[PDB]
Parts: C-alpha cells; structure tokens; sequence
C-alpha cells in the first residue's frame, strides 16, 4: 500500500508484536495517547498494556527499565521521545547496553531498539531537532540506522528490533508524512550495515542520509540539466557504514561528497571521507568535500530555512568537486 | 511471620502533607491565622495580572493557530500557580521557568514582545534585558533544578538576601535532575524556593502513572528538606506558602519544596496534543468551576474591590498590549547565520571563522 | 582504470595530458608525477 | 507572619524511620518479637559466611598488595549488610551489586576465581555461570538501580515469584539514578529490593555532606515505598528486614528501600588510599555480637571457626591458582563478545589480529 | 622548576585561585582530600571551604551547580572525576553549558572549565580509562584541551579557566607522573586551538594527542635509526583543530598519519584525515591513516598492553605510509 514513512513504522511494530511475544513497546505517550507523532497509535488497543505501556517521564529510567527487561528476556523497543533527550539516558545505552554482551563475555545481551526522532524543518522547540547521531555512531556495540522512505523505514525497523544487540533508529521529523511510497504488507527485512543506490550515476558520489537523500535527489536532477551524472547513495545506516557499497561507487566516479544536516563538527561525515581516503585515494580525482550545517547550535526555529544544508548547497559543492 | 508496620508508615509521612488552603471554591476565608498581610492595592494588583494572564493564553493560542506564535504551552488554569508564586518575590530573586513558565519571567520583566519571540524561534526573544534575573524556559526537564541549586549557592556566597526559584510539573518530579537539584540544595543549606505545578497530566500521562507516592510534595522528605502542598488554585495559599518558603530562605534555614495542585485547561502544547484521547469532559469541568479566577473575584467583590468596568478595563489593556508585541515581534529583523556565529562564542573558534566569512559572503548577495 | 594519486591527476589536467595514456612507472602501474614529465618531454 | 510547622515536619518523618535491631553489641536479644525463624544449621552456615567473608577480605588485600589482584574494595565490617541481607534470598532472586558487592555473588553463585579474575581484570570473570542470577559488578554509581526496576518488571511479567535485589552505598543515594531506580520500580509496583549501605563514607566523603536527609531509609517517602533502617552490624536485623522485603515484593505489593548503618574498616578501594571512629566502629563488629549470640547458644566454637578460617585460605590459595592459569586474553576474543554477528568493521579488524596473534 | 603534570596542574590552579576571587573549584573529594590523583592538594587549606569544596556523589548535580554559579558571575572550575562518568552529566556539558551564550544571544555565558582524568595503560577499574573526546568534539560552544606535557598542561590550564566560554579539560592518568619537566613559576598561557611540534621532520608528519605523543616521539626515534624523519605534531587542543599547523606540516612532508587511542570508531582521528583530505589532497604521496584502537569496548585492565595502540603500531603504520 501506499503508506507515510509513519505508517510504515507503525506496521513494522504491530508485526513485530504480533510475530513475537517477548517484544514490549513503552516510553512517554505510547500507550493510550499511541505516541506524540502517533508511530504507535492503537498498539496497546490491539496487543495490550502489559505490552504497550507508558512510563513515568525519565529517559535514564526507561533506558534501565529497558536494560532489565533484556536481561529477563524480553525484547525491548522502548521510545525516547526526541532524541535531543538523549543526554539524559547516555550511560544506559552507550555506559551499559552497548557493552552487555561484552562485559559479561556474551553471558547476557542486549536485543533493545531504541526509537527517537529527530531533524529540523517543522520549526520545532529546543533540543528536538538536533542530529545526534554522531555521538552513539562512536559507542562500540551499538548499531546506528536512520531511514529516508516508508519502505526503507519498515524493513529496516523490523531488522532492528530481530537483532540481538542494540540498534538506535532515528526518525526524522520532516519524513514522518511529507509523503507517500508503496511499502509491502507483511514482513520483510532489509540489512542492516547496507547501502542502497537511489540514483545511479556517473560523474560523481553523493553520499547521504535521513532528509538529506531528498536534498541529494533533488540536486542530481537539477546536475543532470547541467551535464553532471551523480550517483546518490543512500546510507540507510550510519554504523556501521557499507564501505563496499561506497568504495564501489567512489571507484566508478572517481569524484564524491558527503551531505549530512547535522554541523560540520558533528554528524559522521568525517568517517565517510576518512574510509574513502584510505581505501580509494588512488581513484580519486578530487577532494572528497562535505556538506554540512554550520559549527553552531541547532537554530532558533525561524533561521532553519538559512542554516539547515539544502539541494542548492549540494549543486554547489558538486560543481566545485567537478571543477576542481 | 514478624510484620513491619509498612501501611502506617506510609499513612503518617503524607500526613505530614495535607493540602494548604485558604480560599476555597466559593472565595471565603477557611485559613484566617494564614491570611497574607497584603494592601488593597496588591490584592487588585494580583486578580489584574492573573485576568491579564488568562488573555495571554486565549491570545497566544489564537495567535499560534494563525502561524504566528509556534511553540506554546497553554496556561489557562495555573493563574494562581504561576502568577501569586511570582507575586511573592522580589526584583533580586532569580526565576528559572520551565518552558510553561512564560507568564512568570514576563511579569519579572521579559518584555511580551521577546516572549513572542522566544515562541516563534528568534534568538533576540531570549536577549533577556540586564538586570532582569530570568533565564529563557528550559526545555530539558530538570535541568532548571540543578541549574537552580547552583543559582542559589552563588547568591549565598555572594551574601545577598535573595532566592532561586525554579518551576516544573509533576512528570518532571521522575527525573533524576529533579531529585539532584532539590539534595543539592539541601546539602548545601541554599536559599531555593523549588515549585512543582502538579496539573494532573505530562502530556497524557496521569500523575498517578508518575509515581505512587500520595503527594508530590513529600519528594522533599529524600533530601531532608521542607515540602508543603497548596490548592494551587488558590493566589492565596499559593502566595503565602511561597513568601513563607522565601523567608526560610534568606533567613538562611535552605530551600523549600512547594507542590501546587492545579490544572491546565488547554492542551499540553499546541503542537498535536488533544486531551480528548486521555482525559473525559467531566474531569475538565470539575477542574473549570476551581477556576483561581472565579474565587479570587468572588473574594475581592464581598470586599468591594473589584467590579465588571476594572475587569474589562485589563482585559482590553491586554488585548492592546499582545497586539503590539506581536507587531514589535514582527518587526524584528530576520536572523542570519553570521548572527547564529557571533553569539556561539565571545572569540570565535578558527572554524568559525572560517565559516563566518563564508557566509558574510552569502549574506552580501 | 588508471590509478594515481590526486596531485597527479591534476598535474596532468593543467598541463593538458590525458593520463589514461600515460605509463605508471610507480607500484602496480601506479602513475607519477615524472611520468606526466615524461610524457610531455616526448 | 504565619509560620508552617517544619521543624515538626521534619521530626515527625524521623520518628517513622527508628533503627531496627534484634541483637545488641554484646549479643543479646534486645527484640524478641522480631528474631528470624532460622534452623540452628542456618544460624551457623550464616556465621560460617560471614567468618570466611572476613578473611576473603583480608587475602583480598593482602593479595591486592602483592599484586596478584587488581581493583579491590574492602568489605570488612560489612558481613551483616552483605552476607546476611543474601542469605534471606532464594537462587530465582536476581542481585544487581555495586562494585563493594562481590561477596554477595560469590555466595550467590560466582566462583571465586571468577571473582577475582573480575578484579584482574579478564572477561571471562564476567562469564556468570548460566542460571546463576547476577551480573557483574557495576562501576557506575546508581546505575544498578534503574537496572534493577527493569529486571524486577521482568519477574513480573513472567508470574515468578522471585525479586531482584541490587546494592549501593551512601554516596550511591545522591545520583539521579538512585531516585530514578526506586521511583519507576515503585510505580510499577515492581518486586525490587533496594538496600543502601550507608558505611558513613563515600571514598572520603562523610555522610552528612551528600544530604540534610536525617535518614537515608526514609527517600523511599520520595517513591512511596516503605523504608527501613536497621542496625547493619546486626546479622538478625538485617535478614529480618530483607526477608520482610522479599515477602512483600513476592506478594505483589511492590519494593521496598532497606538503609543498612554498617562500616568498611579499611580503605575505600586499593587503587589511593579518624582512628578513634575506625575504634569505635570495630566494638560493633557483626562477627563479636553473632559470636556471643551463637556461644550462648551452645551453636559455635573457636574449633568451628578456626576451621572455616582454613577452608576459607585453602580456597582462596586454589582459587587464585586457577586465575594465574586461565589463558592470556587476545585482541580477537574481545571482538568476538561484541556482538552476535560482527559488522563490516569488526570483520576486517578480526583478520588483522588474527593475523597478528598468528 | 621541575615538575610532574599533576604539579603543573596543581599550580596552575593556585595561581587561577589566587589571582581571581570568582574562581571555584568543586566535586567528589576535591576538597579535605585533595582529589583521588592529589591534583587539588593543600587547595582548600590555603584558599578555604568557600574557594575549594567537597560535593555530594552525583555528576550531574556537579554540572548544574556550576551552570547556577555561572549565571551568578562565578569562574568555575567542576571536577568529574573520570570522564568515562561523563555519561552522568552530559546534558549539562553539551545540553547547556556549551549553548548558553547562544540560547541567550550573548546575555550570560558559562565561564567553566571541567576537569577530567581518562586515559589507559594504568590497569584501572572499568570506564575509568575511556577515551570520550570524541564525543564532546562534536558540540558547538565546548573547546576541548588534552595537554601531553607538565609545561602544556600549566599553560592550557590558566587558558581554559581565563576563556569565558567552556572548556572541558581532559587530564591523561599515565601522564599524571611520567616524567618531569622544567616549567616556568608564576603565570604564563598557551594558545587553545593551537598546536606545537615536539619533533621536526621532513618525510612524514605524525599527528597524536595525550599519551599518544610519547608513544609518537619514541617511534620517531626509532625511525629515524632508519633515516626516516617524522615530523611530530601535538594537536594540544583536539577542538578546535590548529589547520595552519597540521596542513603547514602535511604541505612540507607531503605523508602523514594521525595517531589515538581511542577507538578507531571514536576519537577526532577521522576529523583531521577530513580536514587534511579537504585542504592538502595535492600535497599527499599517501593516503593518511590512522593509528587507532581496536572497535571493541575498552579493555579489560590486563588486555589494556595488547590492545592500546603503542609505539610499534606507530612504526609499523608510519612504514606503511613510507612505502605506500
Ligand atoms: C528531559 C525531557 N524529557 C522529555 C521531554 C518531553 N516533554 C516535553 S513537555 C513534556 C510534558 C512534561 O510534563 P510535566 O513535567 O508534568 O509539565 P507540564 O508540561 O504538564 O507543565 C514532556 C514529557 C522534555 N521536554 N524534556
Ligand atoms: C557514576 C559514578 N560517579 C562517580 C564514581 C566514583 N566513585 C566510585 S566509588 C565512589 C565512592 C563510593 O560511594 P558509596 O556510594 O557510598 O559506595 P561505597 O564505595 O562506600 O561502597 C565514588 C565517588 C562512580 N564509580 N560512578
Ligand atoms: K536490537
Ligand atoms: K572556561
Ligand atoms: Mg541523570
Ligand atoms: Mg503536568
Ligand atoms: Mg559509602
């Protein structure tokens, strides 16, 4: 059918429920309210409170409620409800859960799905935008996936949460229902640690993730007009990264950059560009060039539309990597 | 075998926190030893910033259906709460709000215009002026609390007679910052004064789902220090437990716990939140006939000192101003990123001057 | 495909060497500098 | 101006925090009422732990200073509070100890050499015997007991009639965590048992600088759960209180926070670090009272102790043997506990160590 | 005089002390005690309980009250004591105090240094030892000072406490007392942002950080046995990056390599590779590796000497570069 990235998640979750009886769905607003971006709306309906729950409102204890459970062999999939709030919950997913299966030498492990949105565009508040992802892509033991399509959204969600170690997979706001895409019913999966192609090209790579593959769409159109091929590779997660599928098209190219939203400091852009310089710099006809928010904190809400990396910037920073 | 007498225990602590009241539904006086010494004058003062502050609500949230405010956190219904709290201290006393708690740092001196910015997402709404002791609302819940234990330690050690005062709701009350802030404080026998407006809700979730604890107010009891819970939809008693918590404070006895209970009409933020999925009519309007409005009139009146004409007359003085701040608002001159830059850092890092040219150059189109 | 080192790829556009002609006398084939030098001078 | 009744609030929830004890320091029973139904054979295997804990403590430090261990916090002086409070478990019972709280596995089921190759610092000292419910000691302060609320809901959910009991110290009371742990466990009245050993010291902080709380049983008020100080140099008292928490929680009523008054007579770890309260403390020894208490009895011996005294050094002689005697760790072990199934990175990394472990 | 790097530290905070009434210095056991290394003894017994003081056990309640002291015109200088505890008090570092300048337009500003031990090679007890720069590297509004010297720590230290914005002050635990070194008496500053060459070399630059310059020099040393000369360049501040002198560096050897002890997935490593890549791609002979940790979670203490990266893997990845 055609579903809403929303919708997608939504159906990754009830199919999770109903195919396994250990997974539990809990966080701020889950339960009967079914999510403050409705992501879980009529779960706890169809499955139950005792599967479907809300908490009290502290992200360190959700994450220790969900670190628990684990260890009593349940599989959690518990909601942070932006990830901005990460902060608060930081020990109990990269201090403890992260590190389970090792500190206890495979003993006990750790099959946790952590949701959260984030990303700007819809002029959120403080600390509900913010791309942290680079901060839990550095945690050793974690899996980093953030999706751009329905389709993308549910296969890879229902590989989270079938993984036996923790996944973090970030939603991105402005993607959550600014459009439709045909997602199949039922289960399927989709790899977790893979690449996809979104547009094959030629004359150079665009490497992206979350709204930024839209950006990067959008500006391949506008580069072919001008008698550029890009390539946009969709990196679908973001550790680990798919070095094959990167370097394979790097190779092809000769030519790359890097698009993410979050600030040029911040992100995981400057892993991308460090795997391309060491495993293709004999390919490699140009800089590989980032396009990336300014060192700044995330933006008062008004300044988004000036701050945030958008299609213009990546035609730009294509030209210069083709001119160079 | 042998039993721990675990139900009396817990019957005796709450006993310790039985609700505070001195105005009930009707206006009459039920608490005549507690009655705050205040003017004829301060008492009109405090119904003309709470019928004020009602506007506000109804204004912003038409406002924000228009697109013109964004993020809002209704209010209507903590009149009392938000308002005869503030009405208690003094220029000196330092507020850190959470992000409900605009009606607080406007009537401490954040101009309504900045307020609106704050709202709309504009660095300059939150230029809070010199000397007006406010920090912007926070948006971590509890973060406000150890931020307030620091605030008040360094009003200690500087010697003023002065306090922190800080505000969160009863979903805040489960975050660890909640708790660390309050001990903190207590420790350090600092001069706090730490509010939760206990509105029965965070977000949809019930106060019940919270915490089993009877009252929010005995949470004070884990750090050793004082709590007291008020009809937080009595200016009264809410006045007169934080002017008593004020001036435990700068007498040097350390903060104060103060857990008001009252409601919030509207939404929890105008940004998808609908009641209707978590709470019934009935409890709404149980909650609208406690309006701190209705007996604060009702008293006032039966002391001759308040009529329809000095109602109308706020009213449309609040109307008159929140049209002119919204324009002010407007008026301000849109952000570019070298201003995002400049305020990053007092000398800036070589990426961002790096970056700062970079866009100066953009900027000069 | 020709395999070299950036400096080198530029080295040969600004002096308007085609380098998937060019010899690498570097590892592998690898092409360098002195190649393009060498192209040119003949 | 109006005055509210603080001073009276505060002692009025004083008085519903009074410091449980069964037996005095002289080992007399000072509470009837309150004494444990425990066989004569359970009174004496809980001395014979508590002896052979002591002098695991002092092999522990002796071993540390020889540096045959690594990281090491003393528990002497603790026995009560740790060995008393484990022994009114059952093995369905999951403990979630800080890093004082090695005894309690150990008892629970953790080899000692495991223990102490926990202290060494080697992963397979981590690798908890399957069906034995503990995990490793946690380093981060609080922590447990967020961990603790969330095994405990498991129970639940699963209908077993089991808890999950986790420890920290009196510093351990400040952290968020602490508060966090006790409040969602009380909320979904989870069967957790949360015990506070208040040693008087966290490192070299006093008590009295972490909080103006006169008790620290009494931040269970916080949560809504019922607290309990109790004596814990007391052997009786304390296995009384947990044993009183383990039936309220089996019964579907919730947790309860037990506040243990005890002492560690040496340093806070091996790592950096008044005589007269180190003195003082050592008269209420938990090992003096129980000594007498039993004695009086006609239950214990100096023939009874001295040989659990050997046992304890003849095991802990072979226990450190098997430690010096498990293999090196290489590189390509820790990636292979990373996960399930390596990624991509960890894959590449696995050749390179191999190869160079070749 | 001669001095440890704890002695450095000691008296640059005496001489912060002493020379600014507004500056505090606070945590667990820094006061009576002295702090668990020393580094603030005899601290409170000259400058008293108001200047130097003990805090209840609780990391975040220790980022809070320096945040409140801030806005009350205080210098304060926090203590957390071991940055794998850094997890604790995250959203008061990068949640607040890095974006209060910011969130406020310039109207208050957090002049606060925090104060940390990490680093590995000293058996301590797990996330002791972590190497977590990485982490707050990627937040705007925090500069991040890691000294490898008794003479750099002094200098960077009355820096970082003198910088009106914050400063997050990372003291490695092997370099506490690894040697001594001849350090000016009285006041003096160096630089944040701002590099220095402990080596000049000609054929490779090597880039390191914390007890990693050490193990770079020693390679060095052995390289140049050989007749390879490094170059080695101590990044001293890890954010901001010092551009000028790592590309001046790579522009005059053309081959570099960038050394940490973090985990290869962690750390600034692929930050510089990226800024070098970006700015002197014509310049490089090779591509620039990293020196790194493996991707696991820190070591178990008596796996720390097979896992830490160490002079040898220096040697090894600097011939790799040479001979590429
Ligand atoms: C640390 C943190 N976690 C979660 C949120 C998400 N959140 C935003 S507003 C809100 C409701 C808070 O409820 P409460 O503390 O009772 O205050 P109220 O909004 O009712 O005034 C929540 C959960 C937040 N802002 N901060
Ligand atoms: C989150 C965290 N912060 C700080 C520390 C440092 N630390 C370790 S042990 C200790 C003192 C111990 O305090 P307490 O909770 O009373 O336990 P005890 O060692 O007395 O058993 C401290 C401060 C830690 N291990 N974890
Ligand atoms: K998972
Ligand atoms: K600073
Ligand atoms: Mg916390
Ligand atoms: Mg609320
Ligand atoms: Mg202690």
């Amino acid at each position: 059918a055609q579903m809403t990235m929303v919708q997608a998640i939504t159906d990754a979750l009830r199919i999770e429920l109903k195919n396994d009886p250990n997974v539990l769905i809990f966080g701020e607003d889950v339960g009967v309210n079914g999510g403050v971006f409705r992501a879980t709306e009529g779960l706890q309906a169809e499955f139950g409170e005792d599967r479907v729950f809300d908490t009290p409102l502290a992200e360190s204890g959700i994450g220790g409620l969900a670190i628990g459970l684990a260890l009593q062999g349940f599989r959690p999939v518990p909601e942070i409800q932006f990830f901005g709030f990460v902060y608060e919950v930081m020990d109990s997913i990269c201090g403890q859960m992260a590190r389970i299966r090792y500190r206890t030498g495979g003993r006990y492990h750790m099959p946790i799905t952590i949701r959260s949105p984030f990303g700007g565009g819809v002029h959120t508040p403080e600390l509900h935008s913010d791309s942290l992802e680079g901060l839990v892509a550095q945690q050793p033991g974690l899996k980093v996936v953030i999706p751009s399509t329905p389709y993308d959204a549910k296969g890879l969600l229902i590989s989270a949460i079938r993984d036996n170690d923790p996944v973090i997979f970030l939603e991105h706001l402005k993607l959550y229902r600014s459009f439709r895409q045909e997602v199949p019913e039922g289960e399927y999966t989709i790899p977790i640690g893979k690449a996809d192609i979104k547009r094959e090209g030629k004359d150079i790579t665009i490497i992206a993730y979350g709204a930024m593959v839209h950006e990067s769409l959008k500006a391949a159109a506008e580069l072919e007009k001008e008698g550029i091929s890009a390539e946009v590779v969709d990196l679908r997660t973001v550790q680990p990264l798919d070095i094959e599928t990167i370097i394979g098209s790097v190779e092809k190219t000769g030519r790359a950059i890097v698009v993410q939203e979050a600030q040029r400091q911040a992100g995981i852009a400057a892993n991308v560009v460090a795997e391309i310089n060491e495993r293709a710099i004999l390919s490699l006809e140009a800089p590989v060039l980032r396009v990336a928010a300014p060192d700044t904190v995330y933006p008062f809400a008004q300044a988004e539309s000036v701050w945030l990396p958008n299609f213009k910037d990546v035609i730009e920073t294509a030209k210069k990597v083709m001119n160079f | 075998t042998f039993q721990f007498p675990f139900a009396e225990q817990l019957e005796k602590v709450a006993e310790q926190f039985p609700t505070f009241q001195i105005l009930n539904e009707e206006g009459e006086v039920v608490n005549e030893e507690a009655m705050p010494e205040l003017s004829d004058e301060q008492l009109k003062e405090l119904m003309r910033r709470m019928v004020y502050t009602r506007i506000l609500d109804q204004r912003s949230i038409s406002l924000n259906r228009q697109g013109r405010l964004g993020f809002y956190a209704p209010t209507a219904g903590q009149e009392a709460s938000q308002i005869a709290s503030h009405f208690a201290l003094e220029k000196e006393d330092f507020i850190l709000p959470g992000y409900r708690d605009v009606p607080q740092i406007i009537w401490h001196g954040l101009p309504l215009y900045q307020a609106f910015l704050f709202s709309r997402g504009h660095f300059h709404g939150n230029q809070i002026p010199e000397g007006v002791n406010v920090l912007p609302p926070q948006i971590i819940i509890g973060a406000q609390y150890i931020q307030a234990a620091g605030v008040a330690l360094g009003l200690k050690m500087r010697g003023k007679k002065a306090v922190a005062i800080t505000y969160t709701g009863d979903g805040g009350t489960s975050q660890g910052d909640f708790y660390e802030g309050i001990n903190f404080a207590g420790a350090f026998k600092a001069p706090a004064i730490f509010v939760v407006q206990n509105n029965r809700f965070a977000i949809s979730t019930p106060v019940e789902k919270q915490t089993v604890a009877k009252t929010l107010a005995q949470k004070a009891v884990a750090a050793g220090i004082p709590g007291i819970q008020v009809d937080g939809m009595d200016p009264l008693a809410v006045y007169a437990a934080v002017k008593a918590a004020r001036e435990r404070a700068i007498n040097g006895e350390g903060p104060t716990l103060i857990e008001t209970l009252c409601f919030r009409y509207g939404p929890h933020t105008m940004s998808g939140d609908d009641p209707t999925r978590y709470r019934s009519k009935e409890l709404e309007n149980e909650w609208a006939k406690k309006d701190p409005l209705v007996r604060f009139r009702k008293f006032l009146e039966a002391k001759g000192l308040w009529s329809e004409e000095e109602e109308n007359n706020v009213i449309e003085q609040a109307k008159e101003e929140i049209k002119e701040a919204i324009k002010k608002a407007d008026e301000t001159p849109k952000q570019k990123v070298t201003d995002l830059i400049s305020i990053m850092f007092e000398e800036l890092p070589f990426n961002l001057k790096e970056q700062y040219e970079i866009y100066k150059e953009k900027e000069s189109k | 495909r020709v395999i070299a080192m950036p400096s080198v790829r530029k080295y040969a556009r600004e002096k308007g060497v085609d380098i998937r002609l060019v010899q690498g006398t570097g590892k592998n084939g690898r092409v360098l500098k002195e190649d393009i030098d060498a192209f040119l001078a003949g």
